[PDB]
């Protein structure tokens, strides 16, 4: 929860504060090599997340797409791309928290396995975890009125502006990221309940409200993103290099 | 204290969240009458509406708080009810009230009854959203959420693999 | 009911579970009517003030006012209209 | 190999392609009458060459019934709802009754 | 009393559905007729809108 | 039957056995497996591709071998954008003229300037 | 936009009939194989089966008949020379949809049983509740078009005041170029063929059951989407999971 | 709606009225739940094919090959039947 | 003359047309739209505005048909000059 | 020459039989011909 939540968001504020207003004109030279890293990062961590089988590894691979097109944007030189890219930071610094809280602390802690093989069948006996599997998936993916949707867009829309062929051939993740989430989701909730597992208890207070709670606040920022603009009107401003 | 649009764009809203939230507490049959009814009260706001504007044509509108202001980029949630969008809404609303009212005699035997007119009231109310919003943004907002509502109607039946 | 078999009594859900309807619902349904309807109201009532019209709400000099210091913020930055460079 | 003429395993393999070719006849034809004659004139075809007791020529003989039927499969067959290839296979599953293993001593 | 070879009796359907069936079959052909009435040049194509020639 | 991709896999099993796949959506439906829904026993051995070859993945279709298929929808396709092209060497004259209108192609209300006209001017008259 | 209300019309009654077809039957089967002569046991369903068929089909009067054969002229009525061939791709989509739809009314309703018996005793009419909106949705499928084609397909409506191009502009041209041909020959054929079809499945039903092999073929590639299902898999999907293990 | 159940009595009337139906049966009262297929009623080793071919049609079921040539005797047959919950 | 008198560009601002319609017979669209505003666009309303209203098109159709006729008949008489 | 007999034909009757001939399979069909037709009568009078 700590690393994909702020460890990886340190690497954005590093951009910002350490790589932006120094080093302009190498931003503005190359940005290009940029774009090609970001998207290579986006799709082929997409499709390699397609393909696994552990749990907890396939939301790791989703923290590294978003982290990328946050990149597209960051390094776009454009206001929107700061703003989005920041937004992108704090909504993942919530979603997948608890996605890593539902793999690791719920799941894990009740039948010690990680293996989707085994897992099939949640929505007979534990139907809020499926309940909350399902939202926190779609808000993974970046369905609207959830900030990892808001991001998403105002990234893309720098990155189309810098450049605008890689700026849409990036726009592959809207679909990537769903298929490689949702390919697992309704194997959780779907199907008949796996003779491998016997029955456990349904998510107790304490995580559902830690999930709630991550939920409460990309809802609020993704329908009203602007609340946060009151503190970055003028990061958007500062770290743009044009005459 | 009447708005032909607030009142369509909340009472769906209720009926689709009101069952999620009671429904344990209320019981498969009063869910089911409950949104049926608030869904009959919906279509005839749309068939009077529907009366004035051609009486009128001048649409309503509805301008509501800023998702976004940023930087040459202001996205408001705005809504109205214009010509194709009183046409949608004929069709969204008038389909969507007989199938509340089939679907009560088609799925009865069925355990789940209240999450399947839960997720009927919400397809409503995103193409309700759809329809009417004022902007490509609110547009795309219904389109996503609608797809989402097919992903578990489709998959009413979770245990079935082939709906999954 | 008809067509039913056995479920488990404990899972606990937001929704019904299975076959939902329980010997008080009439009370229940009463206070979700009530809130409904008052949640329809207030909404209704809030929302008054923020509609308009699309039409008739600005008059047209106003709009031949802004069109005239359209031309001139054009002219005095010697702009021409499109395709007039042919 | 030996496919004897006149064995238990030769009577699996020819009813089993006897109910096959019935049921391609059921599910291409859609009147009833024509099943019917179709029907009837398979079993005709099958009792012509009951009485086969070369092992090559009946061999011969069971692999061109394999070839038609594989030349007259039909992609959608009919099956009932209830059961595997159907519409309300495994539509509500009466859940298994499990009682509640615990796996922690201080939370539910 | 069910033949399970035989001749099947006459199905024992309702009064609201032979009442209601007959209702909207009267409907459906009134509206054609009368529609077919008052629009049979238009949908026959009978008015030459082109000039004499 | 081993595919290209699970045979490009033979270097690399060292003690895992090289197990022949079938894809379960191919497997008797009628005979009972202890996991009924996916159609697998319980210690049945896995190939290194299982993820391809259970039920939750992509669907056969065993009527058609795939080339044939191939042919069959590009040969369809072909058919008819190949007829809509052809068939528009068939076609009649119209019997009338476009419509025209009145003040020099509406060039003021298309929003013209005297200079654009041939970019906003409608048809002549 | 007008073809869409319709479209609503005279689509959402076909599913309400055909759950209440599926549930007089004791297995709740989708199958027109099996399902027979159920004409005598359910009459309020097969009306309005076959209204919305009829609605479908353009018969005079109804709303389909306004939404559809406009679109058919238009193709011929256009300004553009090459949208001609349009007119006959949409013909032959007429005369497909009076083929299936009847297709479905002998098979269901007219055609000699091919279920068992007990399927026969206890089919019966459904309850209140699915009844009631087929009426409803009937009365729109019958009366909406005269009711409002005069605010859409009008001469000069207003309503939904898109800025056309004048230049695209053809529904003038559209209504009076066409001839008589042009405007009798899809509502012909709708009736014909439909007629032909039914006669030729209760007279001749030989001509459905030649069981030639490369006639059963063609059934097969119109069976399973023009093989698009299995293309889409094998070609894309398969190899894009392929190559994501890659 | 569809208030209606089967029994084995039902069964039994279904299944010997299915074979009263059969003109390659030797004669009837031969019919009872100890009747066999191959030696009583005198069937070749096809009919007992089209006589479980019409008991799916009649029942509305699928009856594979493993379950299907272990039906010997009609009392059997009658026991398969009441053991598939939707014997229709 | 079968059109009616045209109409001024003012007028045909203020009565908002659109400008597929904003052609020579627009004097008698603007009644038609009035009459189906005020019966609430019903068909049973205004026969008689949509009768001439069509009348006047269609001579409009015709005066376009007999047009094409005279480009027909210069196109073959200049191949006719060719040969 | 090429003739032969169902052994089932006894049991396949009922597809034939009353209630399932060529005349009951269409009477129904057209339920409310009739009345509308001496409507449209009647309304034609009435002109
Ligand atoms: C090779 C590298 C590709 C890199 C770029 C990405 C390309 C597009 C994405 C393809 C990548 C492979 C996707 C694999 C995901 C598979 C996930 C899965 O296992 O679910 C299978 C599911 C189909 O489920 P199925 O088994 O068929 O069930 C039906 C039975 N009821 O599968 C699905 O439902 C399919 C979901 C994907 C839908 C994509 C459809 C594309 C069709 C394009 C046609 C051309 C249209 C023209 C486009 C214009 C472009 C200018
Ligand atoms: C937009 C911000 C969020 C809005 C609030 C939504 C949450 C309300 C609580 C729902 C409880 C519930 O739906 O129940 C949970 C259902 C239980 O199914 P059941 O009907 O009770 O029967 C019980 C029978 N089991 C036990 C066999 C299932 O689990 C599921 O089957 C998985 C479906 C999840 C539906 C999700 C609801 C739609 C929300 C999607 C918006 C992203
Ligand atoms: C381009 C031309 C190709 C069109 C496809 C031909 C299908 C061949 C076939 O024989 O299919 C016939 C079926 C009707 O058969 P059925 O008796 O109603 O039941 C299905 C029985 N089968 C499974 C044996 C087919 O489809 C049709 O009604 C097509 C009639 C042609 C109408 C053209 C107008």
């Amino acid at each position: 929860m700590i690393l994909a939540g702020l460890i990886l968001k340190l690497a954005l504020y590093a951009i910002l504060r350490l790589l932006l207003p120094l080093l302009c004109e190498a931003q503005i030279l190359y940005t290009p090599m940029i774009y090609i890293i970001s998207l290579l990062t986006i799709i082929l961590t997409s499709l390699a997340t397609l393909r696994q089988i552990d749990l907890k590894v396939i939301i790791a691979y989703s923290s590294i797409s978003h982290m990328g097109i946050a990149i597209l944007g960051v390094c776009s030189n454009t206001s929107l791309g700061i703003y989005g890219s920041i937004v992108l930071g704090v909504a993942h610094g919530f979603v997948s928290p608890a996605l890593f809280l539902i793999v690791g602390g719920i799941l894990y802690d009740r039948y010690h396995i990680r293996i989707v093989n085994y897992y099939k069948g949640l929505t007979t006996y534990m139907p809020q975890l499926a309940t909350y599997i399902i939202i926190l998936s779609f808000a993974n993916i970046g369905t609207p009125l959830t900030g990892n949707f808001t991001g998403e867009f105002l990234s893309l829309q720098g990155g189309f502006i810098r450049n605008p062929i890689i700026g849409g051939i990036s726009c592959i993740s809207v679909l990537l990221a769903a298929i490689y989430q949702l390919k697992l989701t309704n194997k959780l909730t779907g199907g008949i309940s796996s003779i491998y597992m016997h029955r456990t208890n349904d998510v107790t207070i304490r995580e559902k409200f830690i999930m709630n709670i991550l939920i409460i606040s990309t809802l609020i920022i993704g329908i009203c993103p602007q609340i946060m603009y009151n503190l970055l009107y003028w990061t958007v401003n500062n770290y743009i290099y044009i005459i | 204290m009447y708005n032909a649009i607030s009142l369509i764009i909340i009472l769906p809203c209720i009926s689709w969240l009101f069952p999620l939230f009671f429904g344990r507490q209320l019981g498969y049959v009063f869910v089911t009458r409950m949104t049926s009814t608030l869904i009959i009260i919906t279509t005839l706001i749309t068939y009077y509406y529907f009366y004035q504007l051609l009486g009128n044509n001048n649409p309503i509108n509805l301008e509501l708080f800023n998702y976004l202001n940023i930087d040459y980029l202001d996205i408001n949630y705005n809504f109205e009810i214009d010509a194709l969008t009183i046409t949608m809404l004929l069709a969204i609303t008038t389909i969507s009230s007989m199938v509340h009212i089939y679907s009560i005699g088609y799925m009865e035997t069925d355990p789940h009854q209240v999450r399947f007119f839960s997720l009927l009231s919400m397809f409503t109310f995103w193409m309700i959203i759809l329809v009417t919003g004022s902007n490509y943004f609110v547009l795309f907002v219904g389109w996503e959420f609608i797809g989402v509502t097919s992903y578990l109607l489709i998959s009413f039946w979770v245990t079935r693999l082939q709906a999954m | 009911g008809g067509g039913r078999y056995p479920f488990p009594k404990d899972v606990i859900s937001m929704t019904g579970g299975w076959w939902a309807n329980p010997s008080n619902w009439k009370l229940n349904g009463l206070f979700a009517t009530g809130i409904a309807v008052g949640l329809a109201l207030w909404v209704s009532t809030a929302t008054l003030p923020y509609t308009r019209r699309r039409e008739g709400i600005t008059s047209e000099s106003d709009i031949s006012k802004w069109n005239a210091a359209a031309g001139v913020w054009r002219e005095r930055h010697g702009k021409i209209s499109t395709g007039e460079a042919a | 190999s030996h496919p004897v003429p006149f064995s238990a395993a030769n009577k699996k393999l020819v009813t089993s392609m006897y109910r096959q070719s019935l049921k391609l006849a059921r599910n291409w034809i859609s009147n009833r009458q024509l099943f019917r004659q179709k029907a009837v004139e398979i079993r005709h075809k099958f009792d012509q060459n009951a009485q086969i007791s070369n092992p090559r020529l009946l061999a011969r003989t069971l692999d061109e019934t394999r070839a038609h039927l594989y030349e007259f499969r039909h992609p959608d067959p009919i099956v009932p709802p209830s059961f595997p290839g159907g519409t309300k296979y495994e539509r509500n599953v009466p859940p298994r009754m499990e009682k509640i293993m615990q796996h922690n001593l201080y939370e539910p | 009393n069910y033949k399970w070879n035989g001749p099947l009796p006459r199905p024992h359907v309702s009064a609201g559905h032979r009442i209601a069936t007959k209702f909207l079959g009267a409907t459906m052909f009134f509206w054609m007729f009368l529609r077919i009435k008052e629009e049979y040049p238009a949908m026959l194509g009978l008015h030459n809108f082109y000039p004499p020639k | 039957i081993r595919a290209s991709f699970d045979k490009a896999e033979e270097p690399m099993l060292g003690d895992y056995p090289d197990i022949d796949p079938f894809p379960a959506q191919l497997k008797n439906p009628y005979k009972k497996y202890d996991d009924q829904q996916d159609r697998r026993n319980l210690e049945e051995p896995l190939s290194v591709n299982d993820d391809l070859y259970d039920m939750w993945s992509p669907d056969r279709f065993t009527h058609f071998k795939n080339q044939d298929a191939l042919k069959y929808f590009i040969g369809f396709l072909t058919i008819f954008f190949g007829a809509s092209y052809v068939a528009t060497y068939f076609v009649p004259e119209k019997a009338a003229i476009p419509r025209e209108f009145p003040y020099e192609g509406l060039w003021k209300e298309s929003g013209g300037t005297e200079k654009s006209k041939a970019f906003f001017g409608q048809r002549s008259e | 936009l007008f073809h869409l209300l319709g479209h609503a019309f005279f689509k959402a009654l076909l599913f309400m009939s055909a759950g209440s077809i599926i549930h007089s039957i004791l297995n709740e089967s989708q199958d027109i194989r099996t399902y027979g002569g159920l004409l005598s046991y359910l009459p309020y369903t097969y009306i309005c089966i076959t209204i919305a068929s009829l609605s479908l089909m353009a018969m005079p009067g109804l709303t389909g008949y306004y939404t559809k054969d406009i679109i058919i002229e238009s193709t011929y009525g256009s300004y553009s020379i090459s949208n001609y061939v349009v007119y006959w791709i949409a013909y032959l989509s007429a005369v497909l949809t009076c083929v299936y739809s009847m297709k479905i009314l002998y098979l269901t309703f007219y055609s000699n049983p091919n279920n068992n018996t007990i399927t026969y005793y206890n089919a019966h009419e459904s309850n209140i509740y699915i009844t009631l909106p087929m009426f409803i949705l009937a009365i729109f499928a019958m009366f909406a078009g005269w009711i409002l084609k005069d605010i859409y397909l009008g001469v000069g409506t207003d309503f939904v005041g898109t800025h056309i191009l004048p230049n695209n502009f053809s529904y003038f041209d559209t209504e009076f170029s066409i001839t008589q041909f042009y405007k009798l020959l899809p509502l012909i054929s709708a009736i014909l063929v439909s007629i032909l079809i039914v006669v030729l499945n209760e007279f001749f039903a030989i001509v459905f059951n030649l069981n030639n092999k490369y006639i059963n073929t063609v059934y097969s590639i119109f069976n399973q989407k023009l093989v698009s299902d299995q293309i889409l898999n094998h070609f894309i999907i398969f190899k894009g999971l392929v190559t994501s293990g890659n | 709606s569809s208030a209606h159940v089967l029994t084995k009595d039902m069964i039994q009337e279904r299944i010997v009225a299915l074979l009263e139906s059969f003109d390659k049966v030797n004669d009837a009262k031969n019919i009872t739940a100890t009747a066999n297929l191959t030696s009583d009623l005198g069937l070749d080793s096809l009919d007992v094919v089209e006589v479980v071919m019409a008991i799916e049609e009649e029942f509305g079921l699928e009856i594979p090959d493993h379950d299907a040539d272990e039906i010997k005797t009609v009392q059997q047959a009658i026991d398969y039947v009441s053991a598939q919950p939707a014997a229709v | 003359a079968e059109f009616p008198p045209l109409l001024s560009q003012e007028d045909m601002k203020k009565h908002k047309i659109l400008l597929a319609y904003r052609d020579r017979c627009a004097a008698l669209l603007v009644p038609l739209n009035e009459c189906r505003k005020k019966n609430y666009y019903m068909p049973w309303a205004c026969g008689h505005e949509r009768h001439e209203y069509e009348m006047c098109e269609v001579a409009d159709f015709q005066r376009r048909v007999k047009a094409m006729d005279k480009l027909k008949a210069e196109k073959i008489e200049q191949a006719k000059a060719a040969a | 020459a090429p003739q032969l007999k169902d052994p089932w034909a006894r049991r396949e009757a009922w597809r034939y039989q009353t209630n399932f001939t060529r005349a009951n399979r269409f009477k129904g069909a057209a339920p409310g011909f009739g009345i509308a037709v001496v409507a449209f009568g009647a309304y034609l009078a009435a002109e």
